[PDB]
Protein backbone atom coordinates (compact mmCIF):
# COMPACT_ATOMS: atom_id res chain seq x y z
CA UNK A 1 0.00 0.00 0.00
CA UNK A 2 3.03 2.37 0.20
CA UNK A 3 3.94 4.29 -2.93
CA UNK A 4 6.98 3.26 -4.89
CA UNK A 5 7.60 6.17 -7.30
CA UNK A 6 9.22 6.08 -10.76
CA UNK A 7 9.30 8.71 -13.52
CA UNK A 8 6.61 7.78 -16.06
CA UNK A 9 8.85 8.00 -19.12
CA UNK A 10 12.41 8.17 -20.45
CA UNK A 11 13.53 8.71 -24.07
CA UNK A 12 17.01 7.68 -25.14
CA UNK A 13 18.89 7.23 -28.42
CA UNK A 14 20.65 3.96 -29.37
CA UNK A 15 24.08 3.81 -27.77
CA UNK A 16 23.20 6.30 -24.98
CA UNK A 17 22.52 5.49 -21.30
CA UNK A 18 19.02 5.27 -19.80
CA UNK A 19 18.52 5.84 -16.06
CA UNK A 20 15.34 4.94 -14.16
CA UNK A 21 15.01 5.91 -10.52
CA UNK A 22 12.68 4.52 -7.87
CA UNK A 23 11.98 5.88 -4.41
CA UNK A 24 9.59 5.81 -1.48
CA UNK A 25 8.04 2.93 0.45
CA UNK A 26 10.63 0.53 1.92
CA UNK A 27 13.56 1.58 -0.24
CA UNK A 28 16.47 1.52 2.19
CA UNK A 29 14.93 -1.20 4.35
CA UNK A 30 14.25 -4.00 1.83
CA UNK A 31 16.11 -4.65 -1.38
CA UNK A 32 14.76 -3.55 -4.77
CA UNK A 33 14.14 -5.85 -7.73
CA UNK A 34 13.60 -4.68 -11.33
CA UNK A 35 11.44 -6.14 -14.09
CA UNK A 36 11.42 -5.49 -17.84
CA UNK A 37 8.11 -5.77 -19.69
CA UNK A 38 8.34 -5.76 -23.48
CA UNK A 39 5.12 -4.94 -25.37
CA UNK A 40 2.67 -7.82 -25.21
CA UNK A 41 4.97 -9.97 -23.08
CA UNK A 42 5.11 -11.00 -19.45
CA UNK A 43 7.59 -9.20 -17.17
CA UNK A 44 11.16 -10.49 -16.90
CA UNK A 45 13.45 -10.13 -13.90
CA UNK A 46 16.48 -8.08 -14.94
CA UNK A 47 17.93 -7.00 -11.53
CA UNK A 48 17.53 -8.53 -8.07
CA UNK A 49 18.78 -7.53 -4.61
CA UNK A 50 19.53 -3.95 -5.75
CA UNK A 51 22.36 -4.85 -8.11
CA UNK A 52 22.60 -8.56 -8.99
CA UNK A 53 21.98 -9.71 -12.58
CA UNK A 54 20.13 -12.99 -13.32
CA UNK A 55 21.77 -15.45 -15.72
CA UNK A 56 21.27 -14.45 -19.32
CA UNK A 57 20.70 -10.75 -18.60
CA UNK A 58 23.23 -8.55 -20.45
CA UNK A 59 25.81 -6.75 -18.33
CA UNK A 60 24.46 -3.48 -19.82
CA UNK A 61 21.66 -3.70 -17.22
CA UNK A 62 22.85 -2.67 -13.77
CA UNK A 63 21.09 -1.53 -10.66
CA UNK A 64 22.33 0.53 -7.75
CA UNK A 65 20.94 1.72 -4.44
CA UNK A 66 21.69 5.03 -2.72
CA UNK A 67 19.74 4.24 0.43
CA UNK A 68 16.62 6.31 -0.17
CA UNK A 69 16.49 5.75 -3.96
CA UNK A 70 17.28 2.95 -6.40
CA UNK A 71 18.42 3.32 -10.00
CA UNK A 72 18.32 0.99 -12.97
CA UNK A 73 21.01 1.98 -15.49
CA UNK A 74 20.87 0.63 -19.05
CA UNK A 75 24.17 1.34 -20.82
CA UNK A 76 24.62 1.27 -24.60
CA UNK A 77 20.86 1.19 -25.15
CA UNK A 78 19.43 -0.94 -28.01
CA UNK A 79 15.99 -0.77 -29.63
CA UNK A 80 15.28 -4.16 -28.01
CA UNK A 81 15.43 -2.43 -24.61
CA UNK A 82 12.29 -0.40 -25.42
CA UNK A 83 9.93 -1.61 -22.67
CA UNK A 84 8.22 -0.67 -19.43
CA UNK A 85 10.50 -1.13 -16.38
CA UNK A 86 9.10 -1.74 -12.88
CA UNK A 87 10.90 -1.59 -9.57
CA UNK A 88 9.61 -3.72 -6.72
CA UNK A 89 10.12 -3.98 -2.97
CA UNK A 90 8.62 -5.79 -0.02
CA UNK A 91 6.68 -3.07 1.80
CA UNK A 92 7.31 -3.51 5.54
CA UNK A 93 4.68 -1.02 6.60
CA UNK A 94 1.82 -2.81 4.84
CA UNK A 95 3.00 -6.45 4.43
CA UNK A 96 2.70 -6.29 0.63
CA UNK A 97 4.91 -6.80 -2.34
CA UNK A 98 4.62 -3.41 -4.07
CA UNK A 99 5.65 -2.30 -7.57
CA UNK A 100 6.52 1.14 -8.84
CA UNK A 101 4.15 2.76 -11.30
CA UNK A 102 6.43 1.81 -14.20
CA UNK A 103 8.75 3.77 -16.54
CA UNK A 104 8.20 3.67 -20.30
CA UNK A 105 11.65 3.66 -21.93
CA UNK A 106 11.39 4.86 -25.54
CA UNK A 107 14.42 4.10 -27.72
CA UNK A 108 14.64 6.46 -30.71
CA UNK A 109 15.84 4.12 -33.45
CA UNK A 110 14.03 5.79 -36.40
CA UNK A 111 13.85 9.34 -37.75
CA UNK A 112 10.96 11.46 -36.54
CA UNK A 113 7.84 11.21 -38.75
CA UNK A 114 4.89 13.55 -38.46
CA UNK A 115 1.38 12.06 -38.30
CA UNK A 116 -1.02 11.93 -41.23
CA UNK A 117 -4.46 13.12 -40.14
CA UNK A 118 -7.81 12.35 -41.79
CA UNK A 119 -10.93 13.96 -40.27
CA UNK A 120 -14.51 12.83 -41.09
CA UNK A 121 -17.72 14.79 -40.36
CA UNK A 122 -20.88 13.08 -39.10
CA UNK A 123 -22.57 11.18 -41.88
CA UNK A 124 -26.05 12.25 -42.89
CA UNK A 125 -27.21 8.77 -41.87
CA UNK A 126 -25.97 9.22 -38.30
CA UNK A 127 -27.41 12.73 -38.11
CA UNK A 128 -30.89 11.50 -39.05
CA UNK A 129 -30.51 9.21 -36.01
CA UNK A 130 -30.02 12.23 -33.68
CA UNK A 131 -26.33 11.44 -33.21
CA UNK A 132 -23.07 12.96 -34.46
CA UNK A 133 -19.57 11.50 -34.45
CA UNK A 134 -16.41 13.20 -35.67
CA UNK A 135 -13.71 10.67 -36.56
CA UNK A 136 -10.04 11.69 -36.54
CA UNK A 137 -7.69 9.00 -37.87
CA UNK A 138 -3.97 9.48 -37.15
CA UNK A 139 -1.31 7.38 -38.84
CA UNK A 140 2.37 6.90 -39.71
CA UNK A 141 3.87 8.88 -36.83
CA UNK A 142 7.11 8.10 -35.04
CA UNK A 143 7.89 8.11 -32.15
CA UNK A 144 4.64 6.64 -30.88
CA UNK A 145 3.02 9.40 -28.82
CA UNK A 146 0.54 12.13 -29.75
CA UNK A 147 -1.78 14.54 -27.97
CA UNK A 148 -5.16 15.34 -29.53
CA UNK A 149 -7.16 18.53 -28.95
CA UNK A 150 -10.58 19.26 -30.43
CA UNK A 151 -11.87 22.74 -31.18
CA UNK A 152 -15.41 23.99 -31.72
CA UNK A 153 -14.83 26.86 -34.13
CA UNK A 154 -11.71 27.93 -32.26
CA UNK A 155 -12.77 27.12 -28.68
CA UNK A 156 -11.44 24.05 -26.81
CA UNK A 157 -13.83 21.15 -26.21
CA UNK A 158 -12.96 18.46 -23.65
CA UNK A 159 -16.35 16.78 -23.20
CA UNK A 160 -17.30 13.89 -25.47
CA UNK A 161 -13.76 12.98 -26.52
CA UNK A 162 -12.51 9.37 -26.64
CA UNK A 163 -8.94 8.85 -27.86
CA UNK A 164 -7.23 5.52 -28.35
CA UNK A 165 -3.81 4.52 -27.23
CA UNK A 166 -1.23 4.50 -30.08
CA UNK A 167 -0.53 1.16 -31.73
CA UNK A 168 2.40 -0.05 -33.82
CA UNK A 169 1.70 -0.54 -37.55
CA UNK A 170 3.48 -3.16 -39.66
CA UNK A 171 5.76 -0.43 -41.01
CA UNK A 172 6.93 0.17 -37.40
CA UNK A 173 5.33 3.61 -37.26
CA UNK A 174 2.25 4.27 -35.13
CA UNK A 175 -1.49 4.92 -35.52
CA UNK A 176 -4.27 6.23 -33.29
CA UNK A 177 -7.80 7.58 -33.59
CA UNK A 178 -9.96 10.10 -31.75
CA UNK A 179 -13.75 10.46 -31.59
CA UNK A 180 -15.72 13.59 -30.70
CA UNK A 181 -19.41 13.03 -29.89
CA UNK A 182 -21.86 15.89 -30.35
CA UNK A 183 -25.53 16.41 -30.72
CA UNK A 184 -26.77 17.30 -34.23
CA UNK A 185 -27.61 20.78 -32.92
CA UNK A 186 -24.05 21.28 -31.63
CA UNK A 187 -22.66 20.21 -35.02
CA UNK A 188 -24.84 22.54 -37.11
CA UNK A 189 -24.68 25.63 -34.87
CA UNK A 190 -20.89 26.05 -35.33
CA UNK A 191 -19.01 27.09 -38.47
CA UNK A 192 -16.40 24.32 -38.15
CA UNK A 193 -14.82 21.69 -35.94
CA UNK A 194 -11.13 20.89 -35.78
CA UNK A 195 -8.96 17.94 -34.76
CA UNK A 196 -5.52 19.19 -33.72
CA UNK A 197 -2.85 16.51 -33.29
CA UNK A 198 0.42 17.46 -31.60
CA UNK A 199 3.48 15.30 -32.13
CA UNK A 200 6.89 16.30 -30.77
CA UNK A 201 5.80 19.90 -30.36
CA UNK A 202 4.42 20.32 -33.89
CA UNK A 203 0.67 20.40 -34.53
CA UNK A 204 -1.13 18.97 -37.57
CA UNK A 205 -4.70 20.25 -37.75
CA UNK A 206 -7.69 19.16 -39.83
CA UNK A 207 -11.07 20.92 -40.06
CA UNK A 208 -14.62 20.05 -41.21
CA UNK A 209 -17.80 22.09 -41.68
CA UNK A 210 -21.54 21.32 -41.98
CA UNK B 1 13.23 -24.99 -18.69
CA UNK B 2 10.68 -23.42 -16.31
CA UNK B 3 7.18 -23.00 -17.72
CA UNK B 4 4.12 -21.37 -16.17
CA UNK B 5 0.88 -21.54 -18.19
CA UNK B 6 -2.17 -19.67 -16.94
CA UNK B 7 -5.69 -20.53 -18.06
CA UNK B 8 -9.27 -19.78 -17.08
CA UNK B 9 -9.55 -16.10 -17.96
CA UNK B 10 -12.71 -14.79 -19.54
CA UNK B 11 -15.43 -12.16 -19.61
CA UNK B 12 -17.95 -11.92 -16.76
CA UNK B 13 -20.41 -9.43 -15.37
CA UNK B 14 -19.88 -7.75 -11.98
CA UNK B 15 -20.61 -10.18 -9.16
CA UNK B 16 -19.67 -13.21 -11.27
CA UNK B 17 -16.85 -15.64 -10.52
CA UNK B 18 -13.92 -17.24 -12.35
CA UNK B 19 -11.27 -19.82 -11.47
CA UNK B 20 -7.76 -19.38 -12.83
CA UNK B 21 -5.27 -22.25 -13.11
CA UNK B 22 -1.53 -22.12 -13.62
CA UNK B 23 0.22 -25.31 -14.75
CA UNK B 24 3.90 -25.32 -13.76
CA UNK B 25 6.75 -27.46 -15.05
CA UNK B 26 10.51 -27.58 -15.21
CA UNK B 27 11.17 -27.14 -11.47
CA UNK B 28 10.20 -28.56 -8.09
CA UNK B 29 6.83 -26.84 -7.79
CA UNK B 30 6.31 -28.09 -4.25
CA UNK B 31 9.30 -26.08 -3.02
CA UNK B 32 8.30 -22.75 -4.55
CA UNK B 33 6.28 -19.92 -3.12
CA UNK B 34 3.72 -18.93 -5.76
CA UNK B 35 2.09 -15.56 -6.46
CA UNK B 36 -0.62 -14.07 -8.62
CA UNK B 37 0.17 -10.62 -10.01
CA UNK B 38 -2.25 -8.62 -12.17
CA UNK B 39 -2.08 -5.70 -14.58
CA UNK B 40 -5.12 -3.64 -15.50
CA UNK B 41 -5.15 -2.61 -19.19
CA UNK B 42 -2.63 0.18 -19.67
CA UNK B 43 -1.60 0.34 -15.98
CA UNK B 44 1.14 -1.09 -13.76
CA UNK B 45 1.75 -4.36 -11.93
CA UNK B 46 -0.24 -5.16 -8.79
CA UNK B 47 0.42 -8.09 -6.48
CA UNK B 48 -2.75 -10.13 -5.84
CA UNK B 49 -1.64 -12.75 -3.32
CA UNK B 50 0.80 -15.52 -2.45
CA UNK B 51 0.77 -19.07 -1.15
CA UNK B 52 3.79 -20.42 0.71
CA UNK B 53 5.32 -23.82 0.12
CA UNK B 54 3.99 -26.59 2.32
CA UNK B 55 7.40 -26.76 4.03
CA UNK B 56 7.05 -23.11 5.08
CA UNK B 57 3.47 -23.61 6.28
CA UNK B 58 1.47 -23.50 3.04
CA UNK B 59 -0.39 -20.34 4.12
CA UNK B 60 -1.82 -17.55 1.96
CA UNK B 61 -1.74 -13.74 2.06
CA UNK B 62 -3.81 -11.34 -0.07
CA UNK B 63 -3.67 -7.74 -1.24
CA UNK B 64 -6.09 -5.35 0.48
CA UNK B 65 -8.63 -4.79 -2.39
CA UNK B 66 -8.91 -8.55 -2.95
CA UNK B 67 -9.07 -9.89 0.64
CA UNK B 68 -12.21 -11.90 1.32
CA UNK B 69 -13.15 -12.31 -2.35
CA UNK B 70 -10.20 -14.26 -3.86
CA UNK B 71 -8.78 -17.62 -2.68
CA UNK B 72 -5.38 -19.00 -3.64
CA UNK B 73 -4.71 -22.71 -3.47
CA UNK B 74 -2.29 -25.24 -4.86
CA UNK B 75 -2.24 -28.90 -5.81
CA UNK B 76 1.35 -30.16 -5.54
CA UNK B 77 0.40 -33.50 -7.07
CA UNK B 78 -0.58 -31.70 -10.31
CA UNK B 79 1.95 -28.83 -10.12
CA UNK B 80 -0.93 -26.37 -10.35
CA UNK B 81 -1.66 -23.03 -8.74
CA UNK B 82 -5.26 -21.83 -8.49
CA UNK B 83 -7.01 -18.47 -8.13
CA UNK B 84 -10.70 -18.60 -7.19
CA UNK B 85 -12.21 -15.16 -7.91
CA UNK B 86 -15.70 -14.57 -6.50
CA UNK B 87 -17.83 -11.41 -6.34
CA UNK B 88 -15.82 -9.86 -9.16
CA UNK B 89 -15.65 -6.08 -9.60
CA UNK B 90 -14.91 -4.04 -12.72
CA UNK B 91 -11.66 -2.96 -11.00
CA UNK B 92 -10.62 -6.65 -11.16
CA UNK B 93 -10.31 -6.41 -14.97
CA UNK B 94 -6.67 -7.28 -15.73
CA UNK B 95 -4.23 -9.73 -17.16
CA UNK B 96 -3.42 -12.17 -14.36
CA UNK B 97 0.13 -13.54 -14.11
CA UNK B 98 1.35 -16.59 -12.24
CA UNK B 99 4.72 -16.08 -10.54
CA UNK B 100 7.38 -17.96 -8.55
CA UNK B 101 9.26 -16.31 -5.69
CA UNK B 102 13.03 -16.79 -5.42
CA UNK B 103 15.71 -15.85 -2.95
CA UNK B 104 14.25 -17.43 0.18
CA UNK B 105 17.25 -18.91 2.01
CA UNK B 106 15.69 -19.07 5.48
CA UNK B 107 12.07 -20.00 4.82
CA UNK B 108 9.74 -17.12 5.67
CA UNK B 109 11.71 -13.82 5.62
CA UNK B 110 12.39 -12.34 9.03
CA UNK B 111 11.74 -8.76 10.14
CA UNK B 112 15.41 -7.80 9.80
CA UNK B 113 16.08 -9.44 6.44
CA UNK B 114 17.11 -6.92 3.78
CA UNK B 115 17.82 -9.13 0.75
CA UNK B 116 15.76 -11.84 -0.95
CA UNK B 117 12.25 -12.45 -2.21
CA UNK B 118 12.10 -11.63 -5.91
CA UNK B 119 9.91 -13.00 -8.71
CA UNK B 120 12.18 -15.02 -10.93
CA UNK B 121 9.63 -16.65 -13.30
CA UNK B 122 6.41 -15.28 -14.76
CA UNK B 123 3.81 -16.98 -16.96
CA UNK B 124 2.38 -15.19 -19.97
CA UNK B 125 -0.93 -14.46 -18.25
CA UNK B 126 -4.67 -14.90 -18.69
CA UNK B 127 -7.10 -12.06 -19.38
CA UNK B 128 -10.03 -11.32 -17.09
CA UNK B 129 -12.63 -8.79 -18.17
CA UNK B 130 -15.38 -7.72 -15.78
CA UNK B 131 -17.96 -5.49 -17.47
CA UNK B 132 -21.64 -4.71 -17.04
CA UNK B 133 -22.08 -4.28 -20.81
CA UNK B 134 -24.18 -6.79 -22.75
CA UNK B 135 -23.41 -8.39 -26.11
CA UNK B 136 -24.40 -5.89 -28.81
CA UNK B 137 -23.86 -5.75 -32.56
CA UNK B 138 -22.54 -2.55 -34.12
CA UNK B 139 -24.23 0.39 -35.81
CA UNK B 140 -22.42 0.90 -39.14
CA UNK B 141 -22.19 4.35 -40.72
CA UNK B 142 -20.54 5.27 -44.04
CA UNK B 143 -17.64 7.73 -43.98
CA UNK B 144 -18.16 9.40 -47.35
CA UNK B 145 -15.10 10.35 -49.46
CA UNK B 146 -15.80 14.14 -49.48
CA UNK B 147 -4.15 16.17 -53.55
CA UNK B 148 -2.50 13.05 -54.96
CA UNK B 149 -5.69 12.29 -56.86
CA UNK B 150 -6.76 10.07 -53.95
CA UNK B 151 -9.81 10.11 -51.68
CA UNK B 152 -10.31 8.62 -48.22
CA UNK B 153 -13.58 6.82 -47.51
CA UNK B 154 -14.52 4.25 -44.90
CA UNK B 155 -17.08 3.21 -42.35
CA UNK B 156 -17.62 3.85 -38.65
CA UNK B 157 -18.38 0.72 -36.62
CA UNK B 158 -20.07 2.07 -33.49
CA UNK B 159 -21.16 0.80 -30.08
CA UNK B 160 -20.42 -2.90 -30.18
CA UNK B 161 -19.55 -5.36 -27.47
CA UNK B 162 -17.41 -7.32 -26.89
CA UNK B 163 -14.42 -7.49 -29.28
CA UNK B 164 -13.65 -8.41 -32.05
CA UNK B 165 -15.17 -7.09 -35.25
CA UNK B 166 -13.89 -7.98 -38.72
CA UNK B 167 -14.14 -5.32 -41.43
CA UNK B 168 -13.56 -6.21 -45.08
CA UNK B 169 -14.11 -4.35 -48.34
CA UNK B 170 -15.78 -5.62 -51.52
CA UNK B 171 -16.09 -8.99 -49.73
CA UNK B 172 -12.29 -9.36 -49.73
CA UNK B 173 -11.42 -8.20 -53.24
CA UNK B 174 -10.14 -4.86 -51.85
CA UNK B 175 -7.07 -4.93 -49.60
CA UNK B 176 -4.75 -2.30 -51.06
CA UNK B 177 -5.06 0.93 -49.07
CA UNK B 178 -7.17 -0.50 -46.24
CA UNK B 179 -6.40 0.71 -42.70
CA UNK B 180 -8.77 -0.72 -40.05
CA UNK B 181 -7.92 1.14 -36.87
CA UNK B 182 -7.84 -0.40 -33.36
CA UNK B 183 -11.06 0.10 -31.46
CA UNK B 184 -11.70 2.69 -28.76
CA UNK B 185 -13.25 1.46 -25.50
CA UNK B 186 -15.79 4.17 -24.70
CA UNK B 187 -16.84 5.23 -21.22
CA UNK B 188 -20.19 3.50 -21.85
CA UNK B 189 -18.39 0.15 -21.98
CA UNK B 190 -18.85 -0.32 -25.76
CA UNK B 191 -16.27 -0.37 -28.53
CA UNK B 192 -16.13 1.66 -31.76
CA UNK B 193 -13.63 1.46 -34.59
CA UNK B 194 -13.14 2.87 -38.07
CA UNK B 195 -11.89 1.30 -41.27
CA UNK B 196 -10.76 3.71 -43.98
CA UNK B 197 -9.53 2.81 -47.44
CA UNK B 198 -7.59 5.11 -49.75
CA UNK B 199 -8.74 4.90 -53.38
CA UNK B 200 -8.19 6.87 -56.59
CA UNK B 201 -10.58 9.80 -56.99
CA UNK B 202 -11.15 8.87 -60.64
CA UNK B 203 -13.05 5.67 -59.74
CA UNK B 204 -15.50 7.29 -57.28
CA UNK B 205 -18.27 7.38 -59.89
CA UNK B 206 -17.67 3.92 -61.42
CA UNK B 207 -16.48 1.61 -58.60
CA UNK B 208 -18.87 0.40 -55.90
CA UNK B 209 -17.26 0.37 -52.44
CA UNK B 210 -19.00 -1.81 -49.85
CA UNK B 211 -17.67 -2.51 -46.36
CA UNK B 212 -18.57 -5.85 -44.82
CA UNK B 213 -18.80 -5.83 -41.03
CA UNK B 214 -19.04 -9.12 -39.14
CA UNK B 215 -19.49 -9.26 -35.35
CA UNK B 216 -19.35 -12.93 -34.40
CA UNK B 217 -20.12 -12.44 -30.66
CA UNK B 218 -23.59 -11.16 -31.58
CA UNK B 219 -23.89 -12.86 -35.00
CA UNK B 220 -24.46 -9.47 -36.67
CA UNK B 221 -23.41 -8.96 -40.29
CA UNK B 222 -23.70 -5.61 -42.07
CA UNK B 223 -22.98 -4.68 -45.70
CA UNK B 224 -22.95 -0.91 -46.08
CA UNK B 225 -22.35 0.86 -49.40
CA UNK B 226 -20.15 3.99 -49.16
CA UNK B 227 -20.79 6.67 -51.79
CA UNK B 228 -19.85 10.34 -52.27
CA UNK B 229 -21.89 13.20 -50.80
CA UNK B 230 -23.09 14.87 -54.05
CA UNK C 1 20.20 1.19 40.05
CA UNK C 2 20.50 -0.88 36.86
CA UNK C 3 21.82 -4.31 36.09
CA UNK C 4 24.25 -2.59 33.68
CA UNK C 5 25.90 0.83 33.81
CA UNK C 6 25.85 2.84 30.61
CA UNK C 7 27.43 6.10 29.47
CA UNK C 8 26.44 8.56 26.76
CA UNK C 9 28.44 10.77 24.42
CA UNK C 10 28.08 12.98 21.35
CA UNK C 11 30.02 11.33 18.52
CA UNK C 12 31.40 13.91 16.11
CA UNK C 13 34.01 11.97 14.10
CA UNK C 14 32.07 8.97 12.77
CA UNK C 15 33.46 8.22 9.32
CA UNK C 16 32.33 4.62 8.78
CA UNK C 17 29.47 2.36 9.85
CA UNK C 18 27.66 -0.89 9.08
CA UNK C 19 24.32 -0.30 7.42
CA UNK C 20 21.05 -2.27 7.45
CA UNK C 21 22.35 -4.37 4.57
CA UNK C 22 25.29 -5.46 6.71
CA UNK C 23 27.65 -3.52 4.42
CA UNK C 24 30.37 -1.04 5.40
CA UNK C 25 29.54 2.49 4.25
CA UNK C 26 31.14 5.92 4.66
CA UNK C 27 29.37 8.40 6.92
CA UNK C 28 29.50 11.95 5.60
CA UNK C 29 30.68 14.85 7.74
CA UNK C 30 27.73 17.21 7.22
CA UNK C 31 24.18 17.65 5.89
CA UNK C 32 22.17 20.39 4.15
CA UNK C 33 18.37 20.73 4.22
CA UNK C 34 18.02 24.49 4.80
CA UNK C 35 20.12 27.59 4.15
CA UNK C 36 23.43 26.29 5.57
CA UNK C 37 24.98 22.90 6.38
CA UNK C 38 24.64 21.06 9.67
CA UNK C 39 27.47 18.81 10.85
CA UNK C 40 26.41 15.17 11.18
CA UNK C 41 26.60 14.08 14.82
CA UNK C 42 25.24 11.08 16.66
CA UNK C 43 24.03 10.47 20.20
CA UNK C 44 25.51 7.19 21.46
CA UNK C 45 25.14 5.13 24.60
CA UNK C 46 27.40 2.21 25.48
CA UNK C 47 28.37 0.04 28.45
CA UNK C 48 30.82 1.37 31.01
CA UNK C 49 32.18 -2.18 31.40
CA UNK C 50 31.17 -5.79 30.84
CA UNK C 51 31.16 -6.83 34.55
CA UNK C 52 29.91 -4.06 36.86
CA UNK C 53 30.14 -6.69 39.59
CA UNK C 54 32.52 -9.64 39.89
CA UNK C 55 30.29 -12.23 38.20
CA UNK C 56 28.78 -9.98 35.52
CA UNK C 57 25.66 -7.82 35.66
CA UNK C 58 24.39 -6.47 38.96
CA UNK C 59 21.46 -8.21 40.60
CA UNK C 60 21.89 -11.53 38.76
CA UNK C 61 21.26 -14.84 40.50
CA UNK C 62 24.84 -16.13 40.37
CA UNK C 63 23.96 -19.75 41.09
CA UNK C 64 21.73 -20.30 38.05
CA UNK C 65 22.97 -17.73 35.53
CA UNK C 66 26.02 -16.44 33.75
CA UNK C 67 25.73 -12.80 32.75
CA UNK C 68 27.53 -10.01 30.97
CA UNK C 69 26.77 -6.40 30.06
CA UNK C 70 26.86 -5.77 26.31
CA UNK C 71 26.50 -2.66 24.17
CA UNK C 72 23.47 -2.95 21.89
CA UNK C 73 22.95 -1.07 18.64
CA UNK C 74 19.99 0.53 16.88
CA UNK C 75 19.34 1.97 13.43
CA UNK C 76 19.39 5.68 12.73
CA UNK C 77 19.26 7.33 9.33
CA UNK C 78 22.51 8.90 8.18
CA UNK C 79 23.86 10.62 5.09
CA UNK C 80 26.32 8.12 3.67
CA UNK C 81 28.31 7.06 0.62
CA UNK C 82 30.09 4.05 -0.85
CA UNK C 83 33.66 4.94 -1.84
CA UNK C 84 32.36 8.53 -2.34
CA UNK C 85 29.61 7.42 -4.76
CA UNK C 86 25.88 6.68 -4.30
CA UNK C 87 25.41 9.37 -1.66
CA UNK C 88 22.13 9.02 0.19
CA UNK C 89 20.36 8.42 3.47
CA UNK C 90 20.96 4.91 4.83
CA UNK C 91 19.94 3.18 8.06
CA UNK C 92 23.17 2.56 10.01
CA UNK C 93 23.96 0.76 13.26
CA UNK C 94 25.07 2.91 16.20
CA UNK C 95 25.54 2.20 19.92
CA UNK C 96 22.31 2.86 21.73
CA UNK C 97 22.13 1.04 25.10
CA UNK C 98 23.70 -1.45 27.50
CA UNK C 99 21.87 -4.75 27.99
CA UNK C 100 22.52 -7.73 30.27
CA UNK C 101 23.08 -11.00 28.41
CA UNK C 102 22.08 -14.22 30.17
CA UNK C 103 22.92 -17.93 29.95
CA UNK C 104 22.05 -20.79 32.33
CA UNK C 105 24.67 -22.43 34.60
NA1 LIG D 1 11.49 12.34 -29.10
Amino acid sequence: QSVLTQPPSVSVAPGQTARITCGGSSVGRKSVHWYQQSPGQAPVLVVYDDSDRPSGIPERFSGSNSGDTATLTISRVEVGDEADYYCQVWDIDSDHVVFGGGTKVTVLGQPKAAPSVTLFPPSSEELQANKATLVCLISDFYPGAVTVAWKADSSPVKAGVETTTPSKQSNNKYAASSYLSLTPEQWKSHRSYSCQVTHEGSTVEKTVAP
Amino acid sequence: EVQLVESGGGLVKPGGSLRLSCAASGFTFSNAWMNWVRQAPGKGLEWVGRIKSKTDGGTTDYAAPVKGRFTISRDDSKNTLYLQMNSLKTEDTAVYYCTTSGGLLYGSPSFGDYYGYWMDYWGQGTTVTVSSASTKGPSVFPLAPSSGGTAALGCLVKDYFPEPVTVSWNSGALTSGVHTFPAVLQSSGLYSLSSVVTVPSSSLGTQTYICNVNHKPSNTKVDKRVEPKS
Amino acid sequence: YSVCDSESLWVTDKSSAIDIRGHQVTVLGEIKTGNSPVKQYFYETRCKEARPVKNGCRGIDDKHWNSQCKTSQTYVRALTSENNKLVGWRWIRIDTSCVCALSRK
